[PDB]
Formats: C-alpha cells, structure tokens, sequence
C-alpha cells in the first residue's frame, strides 16, 4: 500500500524566508484531474490541523503564505514568508483508497536572534528532604539556539550522570527554548556538602555563568 | 459548533484490552465518518480505522484487523474503538477525527493509552521558592508518578503568561519527574499568591501547592 | 490498457471544478479490498466485470446525456462494451465471488441515490465522475 516519504526530516529558516517541503508516494495518487494528497500541521501538544486539500486547495481560514503544488507522486508544500507561529511538524496524507498514511513528518523551526538565558536555581524544599530525597533545580529561561550545557558541581566539585535535562518546544510567540536541569541526591549525601552550583555554557554568553547557593541559608 | 471528546485512555497491562469511546457534538451525526488516528510519543502519524455511521461501512489498516474494532452507537452518538492483546508499541495517543471525504475536518484533544507492566503511583509535589530584584521565577516540583499524564496550572488557570511547563523525564526507577515554572515580578512575591495545580488523573491525585519565599 | 482509454474520456467529459463543489464531496466507501490484493490478478475478473457494467448502466441513463457530451458518450461506450464484453467471455468460461459482487452493486447503488438526492446536479454529477475516474484506476491499477 500506498507509503509517502518527506524531506527534509527537519529544517531551520529565519523569519521571511520562503520555505520548501516535499512530499514522495510510492506510487501515483493522481488522476489526470485531481490529485488526492493533503497537508496537515501539527503544533505541539495539538491535534493536527488540515492546511491544503487536494494537492492546492488552500483550505478556509489558512494564511496565505501556505500553498500546495503536485501532481502524480511528487508534492511540495510552500511557506512563501515564515512566521514564529508556523513552528509545528507538517504531514502529508493521501486519500487514494486504502489504507490512508501519512508520510513521517517534517519539524520546522524558527531561526531567530540569539537570546542568553535567563538563569535561576532552586535548593531543594524542605518538604522534600523529609523523605529521603534531595532534588536541586536549575532552570534557564528563554534562549536561542537549542544548545546549551549544563554542569553541575558540589562544594566545586564537577558531577556526572546524577542529573536529568528538560527543553520546551520553541515558543510560538518569541521563538526561545527554555530548560530545567535536575540534580538528585539522597539527604543524607546533600547534607554532607555546602555549595551547590550550576554552570550554564550558551552561545549568547560570552563566559560561561554559575549560579550557586550554600546549603542551609 | 463541531466537538469531538475521546475518553477510556490509561494504562493497560500489555495482552490486556482497552475501550475508547468518542463522544461527538454540534453536526448532523450521519454527515460524517469517523476515524481513530493514533500517535506513538515522539512518532509520526498513523490511521487505525473510519466507520460511516450513514451507511455502515467500516475500514481497518490491515496492522490492526486482528485486534482492533471500531463500531458506534447512533443514539449516542458515539463511536467506540476496542483493542486487544495490545503490545507495548500500541502506546500512543489516540485521536478521534472526522471527515466528510478524503481530509479530516475535525479532531479531539487526544487520549493517551499507555501499554505497561509497571505499576502506577501519584506523584509527590514540592515547591521551588523564589531566590528573591526586577523579576524572579517560582515553580513546583512533580516528582515521581506513572504513567502519563500529569496537568499543571496556576492559580486556578488564572495565570498563563510566562509560565513553562517542561516535558516529564523519566527517572531510572522507571518514574517520571516534571517541573512548572513561572516568571513574575519581585514586587508581587510576598503580595501575590501563587499557587501551583496539580492532577495526576491516573492516581486519581490532586495537589494545590501554595509556592511561597 | 484500453483501460487507459477509458480514463482518459472521462477525463475529458469534465465540464467543472471540483473545487467549486466542495460543499458536495462526498464519501462512497468503495470496496477496494474486493480486488487488487491476496486473490491477486484473474481471481478478481467477475468482480471487475461487475463494475463495467454498472458504470456502463450509470452513464447510459438520460440523466447522463443531459449531464454529458452526446460525442464523447459514445467513444465512452464503445470503450466499455470492448472490456465488458471480452470480461463476460471469461467469466463465462473457467476462470464469496458473490459477496464481492454484491459490494460493487451496493456501492453503485449508493452513488444511484447520492444523484437523486442532489437532484442530479452539475456539482453531483462532478463528484461522481471524480471517485469513478478514481475507483476505477483502483480497481485496475
């Protein structure tokens, strides 16, 4: 049965720029009037959402910077001028008889002005430590690119695979990432050390930044 | 106003069966097809099966011909999806869709069907207290619960702007872990109350946790 | 394929867009399971046979004149008759028939009703020569 390949798998354009996604069946799913392949977008945490049907048919209430051409077996979505909105993955389906699928999805993300984060971090609560445990957070707020790194380090001590990372999908407003990273120990072991730290290395820093707190403050 | 509610997601043993139902609004009932459309985490898209409640035609992608049926009931209207003998690559969101040809019109919030062996367990919820100046950060701790999901709000909905949940991680026990956050002014530390809402419906647990410096 | 003939005529006879019926589109479900796969090429011969003739009984009616070019009706005809003709000789010699039969029938019958319902309208009448055109290439292809 009918299969559809897109490419790329992932892309990155600022702002303005005209972008480009392709979409390859298998076989024909076309008749010399119509082609039966639609395109849907999909944001984070939703449902997708119906752009285009049949091929070119922009469907009611889109924006016109969306648009489809194709025909036979080779498909191409267009985004004529990017916008911090359209950040979402972009599917294609054919209705070509049966079954229907969709191809693999396609990620689009905003290329944007560089943004330092913003860091904060936060001592275990007291709650917590009660129970046997001891979770140190450290959170960076709003940043562009992607990459950063966080590094640990207790009374100047650098740590390794104690600790777990979380990013936000890009903001849809303003285009940034936000994360949280999370040090565990046992009470016991983060009561038998003072300072407790986080060293951000990001690209809109110029030297990398170390929050810290000294335990029992 | 066209409405589509997907219910009966959750955990399930793997073998173990499973029923969704999705319950429709805000249309002639007999104008539309209905699909499930599942979604495993991370992964693409994937059509299970369509029923048209007009005639009463259904169709199946041959995966789930065995296992899957999806059938409705017109007074309802309602249409149901139960699997069976699920695996472990069965977990995936699943949406209700609809259409009257060839794309799909509508859709649901999705429900989230988790195939597992493991047991569930509610999360427990602690603070992160403000440092405490022109703006400072606050957020809650939503530590050590299965399976998906977990919601976070703040105070009551009420608070949106610049608040930032982040995807669970899961833990090497096999538990999840999860942080909220939220930016606010220094001034309203200490002024304003800034409560944190958590439910795990799966544990059948809710927390309000009042985060404060 | 002479088949390819047939498509090709009914690619011509369009006269509208579908585009400006999509208040009309409308969902078949045609039994496409009853042909291409498993009991693959000439086990599916009386079913194909069977979905000639009713296109055949379809487009012949007056209310598919009135919707139609006289002339390309006619090279439409002949075509079919060229296929349901040397179909019929097969199925009259050797090689749930009926049940597959029966799916094509209930399926042209639902298309029967979707004209009469819409007062066999230009925009209905568009719709049905889009999933024919399409169903067929399925059936065939």
């Amino acid at each position: 049965d009918i299969q559809m390949t897109q490419s790329p798998s992932s892309l990155s354009a600022s702002v303005g720029d005209r972008v480009t996604i392709t979409c390859r069946a298998s076989q024909s799913v076309s008749t010399s009037s119509y082609s039966y392949m639609h395109w849907y977008q999909q944001k984070p945490g939703k449902a997708p959402k119906v752009l285009i049907s049949y091929a070119s048919n922009l469907e009611s209430g889109v924006p016109s910077r969306f648009s489809g051409s194709g025909s036979g077996t080779d498909f191409t979505l267009t985004i004529s001028s990017l916008q911090p909105e359209d950040f979402a993955t972009y599917y294609c389906q054919h209705s070509w008889g049966i079954p229907r699928t969709f191809g693999q999805g396609t990620k689009v993300e905003i290329k944007r002005t560089v943004a330092a984060p913003s860091v904060f971090i936060f001592p275990p609560s007291d709650e917590q430590l009660k129970s046997g445990t001891a979770s140190v957070v450290c959170l960076l707020n709003n940043f562009y690119p992607r990459e950063a790194k966080v590094q640990w380090k207790v009374d100047n001590a650098l740590q390794s695979g104690n600790s777990q990372e979380s990013v936000t999908e890009q903001d849809s407003k303003d285009s940034t990432y936000s994360l949280s990273s999370t040090l565990t120990l046992s009470k016991a072991d983060y009561e038998k050390h003072k300072v407790y730290a986080c060293e951000v290395t990001h690209q809109g820093l110029s030297s990398p930044v170390t929050k810290s707190f000294n335990r029992g403050e | 106003e066209v409405q589509l509610v997907e219910s009966g997601g959750g955990l399930v043993q793997p073998g173990g069966s499973l029923r969704l139902s999705c319950a429709t609004s805000g249309y002639t009932f007999t104008e539309y097809i209905i699909h499930w459309v599942r979604q495993a985490p991370g992964k693409g898209l994937e059509w299970v099966a369509s029923i048209n409640p007009d005639y009463d035609i259904t169709n199946y992608n041959q995966r789930f011909k065995g296992r899957f049926t999806i059938s409705l009931d017109k007074s309802k209207r309602t249409a149901y999806l139960q699997m069976n003998s699920l695996r472990a690559e069965d977990t995936a969101v699943y949406y209700c869709a609809s259409w009257i040809s060839d794309f799909f019109d509508y859709w649901g919030q999705g429900t989230l069907v988790t195939v597992s062996s493991a047991s569930t367990k509610g999360p427990s919820v602690f603070p992160l207290a403000p440092s405490s100046g022109g703006t400072a950060a606050l957020g809650c701790l939503v530590k050590d619960y299965f399976p998906e999901p977990v919601t976070v709000s703040w105070n009551s909905g009420a608070l949106t702007s610049g608040v930032h949940t982040f995807p669970a991680v899961l833990q090497s026990s096999g538990l999840y872990s999860l942080s909220s956050v939220v930016t606010v002014p220094s001034s309203s530390l200490g002024t304003q109350t800034y409560i944190c809402n958590v439910n795990h419906k799966p544990s059948n647990t809710k927390v309000d946790k009042k985060v404060e410096p | 394929l002479g088949s390819r003939r047939t498509l090709m005529l009914l690619a011509q006879m369009r006269k509208i867009s579908l585009f400006s019926c999509l208040k009309d589109r409308h969902d078949f479900g045609f039994p496409q399971e009853e042909f291409g796969n498993q009991f693959q090429k000439a086990e599916t011969i009386p079913v194909l046979h069977e979905m000639i003739q009713q296109i055949f009984n379809l487009f012949s009616t007056k209310d598919s004149s009135a919707a139609w070019d006289e002339t390309l009706l006619d090279k439409f005809y002949t075509e079919l008759y060229q296929q349901l003709n040397d179909l019929e000789a097969c199925v009259i010699q050797g090689v749930m028939k009926e049940d597959s039969i029966l799916a094509v029938r209930k399926y042209f019958q639902r298309i029967t009703l979707y004209l009469k319902e819409k007062k066999y309208s230009p925009c209905a009448w568009e719709v049905v020569r889009a999933e024919i055109m399409r169903s067929f290439s399925l059936s065939t292809n």
